[PDB]
């Protein structure tokens, strides 16, 4: 029974795609610093 | 009176299914950490089985 290997797998994916999304999230956090700067 | 039935009521379930339980969990472990993969428990003897 593989069944614990597979059970993994689907973890590690998870926390690659939450980790795209988070340094995703931080490009708009940091357009948002770039706004307020280049109109200040 | 109710609680002499509801003990004999759990006992009843309780032994008849801890073993496929147990066997089952056994099987599905590192899925029931939470089912981010999809399982479906049954039991079947040896005729069903192919």
């Amino acid at each position: 029974g593989l069944i614990k290997s597979l059970a993994e797998k689907e973890k590690q994916l998870l926390e690659r795609l939450e980790a795209a999304k988070k340094e995703a999230e931080e490009r708009v956090k940091r357009a948002e610093a770039e706004a307020k700067a280049l109109l200040e | 009176t109710r609680q002499k039935q509801e003990l004999e009521e759990e006992l009843a379930l309780a032994q008849a299914y801890l073993e496929p339980l147990e066997r089952l969990a056994a099987l599905a472990h590192g899925l029931d950490k939470s089912p981010f993969l999809r399982v479906i428990p049954f039991l079947l003897t040896e005729k069903e089985l192919p």
